[PDB]
RNA sequence: AGAGUGUAGCUUAAAAGCACCCAACUUACACUUAGGAGAUUCAAUUGACGCUCUGA
């Protein structure tokens, strides 16, 4: 019973940017926000500002608006990032500062002799290893680049065996930090990809099944 | 179910009457006999009536 | 009665328990009383958090003991350039955890890191402190 | 010495005359009441979709530990063996624009 | 499921106005976070 | 290609009971007061459209 020893890992990333709301999310949070103004009780603008307001007119019978524009000319001054750093690029697949909003998975494309699996970052421990080991070491030597992968456990997520001979794939997860990577446009067509396009991309049945426990969002 | 709630539309409850002779037709048209069993049972009807 | 057949029917002391370390065994491995410190600048957000917590640990079938919350810190800043004055507040809220066995513990790191809302960090750690 | 900022400050006794009016109108709560009950459909759907999720994962997770062990009885216990990389886990939410 | 906790309402009765504020920290980055009076921009040194 | 099947999450129920959450009393949980989405997949005791396993 000789049993192929493989391993693998499914990297992922934690977003940046915020999801877009709902328009109903939307309408719910507009009414939070106006339920909220109207339990509150006072505030120190709008005492400063009403009562002012209201003792000048008294004494012109017998502070706010200024606070407000130098508050929109710092607003208007100061630039914020670009948030919407997808639809200017679309045709790099291949960085990590991609998408922000949604989880990202790595993707490797490597060509056999024998076969043209679209394998994805697999890896291949030794029996005197340990799969944590050889995860770390396929992550610092086939990346070929300095990450902080800050993992959670050494129990694994999903396991895939295929026969002809048996074999295993062992998957793991790992989130990264601070992903230095060097020379991006290298031979190695690695590939960031987030669900929908994985899905898409991903013909064989061995792998179309790794999305099922993988954050939907 | 759908066309009264349909109609309905949530502002009502938010306190309708509903009528009772309709209520009590449709009562006396489908379950009627069994309240009406239960009721013999209850006034001890059929342990004198046919023994 | 004793005799009687009827014995222990009125035994009700047994069934309540009217009366923390770090188990990790061979098979089985328990932390020890985990405490998730929300760090945040907003209040309600911090609530939210916690209330959402506390139901996924309730859903879960996960033991809550403690959950409750830290002091405010009136961190004063003086926005140098002009003397301007902002004096912000950093609220905490800690949420204690017993109940993890193997891949729960992942399972609910992975269901937090994916429920994050915006302006909200994390720090877990043990238990030993000193409020 | 645990001392919590739930307390309301005495700031807040006197000055309380200045939006004593709430009126609203019967559209306005049907509209209110309309939106409640669409956000808490919302919420169940996420709530099922977040259990659903939660459940293939845990599905996925035994049957890798199941395929572990019979693959591999020398290494069940290391895989299940927690390791002493979680007490400085800090890790920030995501935020609105990117640095 | 970012958006999830994000919805929040104050559950207590006395509280004082509060406005949307964007925080920009050393690191650069907007937060809304509920500071007192209506504040736009307040950049953190 | 074959087997297991067939009421939503569950039922030695045949359109009910336990699950769920949004608002008020809660640091928080729980209880309580207010509402809803919820299903015999179809065609005539049988045939096929939805999943698990065994293979290629």
């Amino acid at each position: 019973s000789p049993w192929r020893l493989l391993g693998a890992l499914c990297l992922q990333r934690p977003p940046v940017v915020s999801k877009p709301l709902t328009p109903l999310q939307e309408e719910m949070a507009s009414l939070l926000q106006q339920i909220e103004i109207e339990r509150s009780l006072y505030s120190d603008h709008e005492l400063r500002a009403l009562d002012e307001n209201q003792r000048l007119a008294k004494k012109k019978a017998d502070l706010a608006q200024d606070l407000e524009d130098m508050w929109e000319q710092k607003f208007l001054q100061f630039k914020l990032g670009a948030r919407i750093t997808e639809a200017d690029e679309k045709n790099d697949r291949t960085s990590l500062n991609r998408k922000l909003d949604r989880n990202l998975v790595l993707l490797v494309r490597e060509k056999f002799g024998d076969q043209d699996v679209w394998i994805l970052p697999q890896a291949e421990w030794q029996p005197g290893e340990t799969l944590r080991g050889t995860a770390e070491r396929t992550l610092a030597t086939l990346s070929e680049n300095n990450m902080e992968a800050k993992f959670l456990g050494n129990a694994p997520c999903g396991h895939y065996t295929f026969k002809f001979l048996g074999a295993k794939v062992f998957f793991f997860k790992a989130l990264l930090l601070t992903g230095d990577f060097s020379q991006a446009g290298n031979k190695g067509h690695h590939v960031w990809v987030t669900k929908d396009e994985l899905g898409d991309y991903l013909k064989p049945k061995y792998l179309a099944q790794v999305r099922r426990f993988v954050s939907d969002l | 179910i759908q066309e009264l709630r349909a109609n309905v539309e949530e502002r009502a409850a938010r306190t309708a009457s509903v009528p009772l002779d309709a209520v009590r037709a449709e009562w006396e048209r489908t379950c009627g006999p069994y309240h009406k069993q239960r009721l013999a049972e209850y006034y001890g009807l059929y342990r004198d009536l046919f023994h | 009665y004793k005799t009687k057949p009827t014995h222990g029917i009125g035994k009700y002391k047994h069934l309540i328990k009217a009366e923390v370390r770090a188990i990790n065994l061979g098979t089985d491995y328990e932390y020890g009383v985990l405490n998730i410190h929300l760090t945040a600048y907003d209040m309600t957000l911090a609530e939210s958090y916690a209330q959402y917590v506390h139901n996924l640990c309730n859903s879960l079938s996960i033991k809550v003991e403690e959950s409750y919350a830290m002091p405010t810190k009136t961190i004063e800043v003086l926005q140098l350039q002009m003397l301007l004055d902002s004096v912000l507040t950093t609220h905490e809220r800690v949420v204690q955890i017993s109940g993890l066995s193997a891949t729960f513990a992942e399972i609910f790191l992975e269901i937090i890191q994916s429920s994050l809302p915006e302006g909200v960090r994390l720090s877990v750690k043990e238990h030993t402190e000193e409020d | 010495i645990p001392i919590e900022d739930f307390i309301t400050p005495l700031k807040f006794l006197d000055k309380a005359r200045e939006r004593p009016q709430v009126e609203l109108t019967f559209e306005e709560t049907e509209r209110r009441a309309l939106l409640l009950k669409k956000w808490s459909l919302y919420k169940q759907q996420e709530r099922k979709m977040e259990r659903d999720t939660i459940r293939a994962m845990l599905e996925a997770q035994q049957e890798a530990l199941e395929e572990l062990q019979l693959e591999s009885p020398k290494l069940h216990a290391e895989a299940i063996k927690r390791d002493p990389n979680l007490f400085p886990f800090e890790k920030e939410g995501p935020h609105y624009t990117p640095p | 499921d970012s958006s999830r906790a994000s919805l929040t309402r104050v559950h207590r009765q006395a509280y004082a106005r509060l406005y949307p504020v964007l925080l920009v920290k050393q690191d650069g980055s907007t937060i809304h976070i509920r500071y007192r009076e209506p504040r736009r921009m307040l950049a953190m040194p």
